[PDB]
């Protein structure tokens, strides 16, 4: 009703905090990409696997350019 | 033992040892290196971790 | 179900491939699914990630950047009021780190 | 590293209490932080000084 829309507000400010922790660690994600990354980690998956995925996918758009 | 430091006390040369800080996947040896002088005895009362941190900062300079 | 739509959005976002009948997209989907369905990665421990957090706090202090270090610890204490913590933190950590960063906006 | 060493070596060798020698090393080290370019306000100064090291290392290439 009322709390179910302020709860996702309480998601947004945490999503803004991680937007600082992303840029002080120099990551290739932006704000839209990190939203998908939180949707990945809530279901449960090794982040070494995702990190190896992006560590290949980023080298497969600048190796063709 | 090539340099002069061999002739000083075994205790203070024993307290000189290398240390390495925490690593990053992007890294350079010049970025992560330190010499750490150990503090043993009750000498911790005279010298705290905060003065070690400032010691490390001026060493970085 | 939502994980599949998620991995499509992942390839779209990162690899910059918005064509899904492109064979490179489909090979990337096979690569993602085969990476996920054959894990050989160690399980994350909270204590090691805490040691990493304190270490990068030390690196921020050593290069004489006090306000960025204080904001770093401040933002971690605000973030940890939300398991999934350590997962996303270790993800950002391992994804990219190239040492003490020449960067600004320590008082935003 | 020399005016500070003089004031430290004076204020330890005359001092008769541990509370004096600790509080002398404290101000020794905080004056080292002030005289080196690692203060809060001199940060931009350091960020300028790093730029003149840049064109040093660049030159070797």
């Amino acid at each position: 009703a009322a709390a179910a829309a302020a709860n996702l507000n309480a998601v947004r400010e945490t999503m803004d905090v991680l937007l600082e922790i992303s840029r002080i660690l120099n990551t290739g994600l932006d704000m839209e990409t990190l939203s998908i990354c939180v949707r990945l980690c809530e279901q449960g998956i090794n982040p070494e696997a995702l990190s190896s995925v992006i560590k290949e996918l980023r080298k497969a758009t600048e190796a063709l350019k | 033992r090539a340099t002069n430091a061999q002739f000083d006390s075994p205790e203070i040369l024993r307290r000189l040892d290398v240390r390495l800080l925490e690593v990053s996947p992007g890294d350079t040896g010049w970025d992560v290196f330190s010499l750490d002088y150990h503090v043993d005895g009750p000498i911790a009362t005279v010298f705290t971790r905060e003065c070690m941190s400032h010691y490390l900062r001026v060493f970085n300079f | 179900a939502q994980q599949e739509r998620d991995v499509r959005e992942l390839v779209r976002g990162v690899a910059g491939l918005q064509d899904e009948a492109d064979p490179n997209f489909q090979l990337a989907l096979n690569f993602a699914w085969s990476n996920f369905r054959f894990h050989r990665f160690l399980d994350v421990n909270s204590h090691k990630i805490e040691k990493t957090i304190e270490g990068i706090y030390e690196k921020f202090v050593i290069h004489s950047d006090l306000s960025k270090a204080a904001s770093w610890k401040r933002l971690t204490e605000e973030f940890l009021n939300a398991d999934a913590h350590y997962s996303i933190l270790s993800l950002l950590l391992c994804l990219s780190d190239s040492p003490s960063n020449s960067s600004y906006v320590e008082t935003p | 590293l020399e005016c500070s060493w003089d004031e430290l070596w004076n204020k330890v060798q005359q001092a008769q209490d541990l509370d004096h020698i600790i509080a002398a090393h404290e101000v020794f080290l905080d004056t080292i932080i002030s005289r080196c370019l690692l203060d809060s306000d001199s940060r931009a100064l350091l960020n300028q000084l790093r730029a003149v090291f840049d064109q040093i290392i660049e030159l070797q290439n």
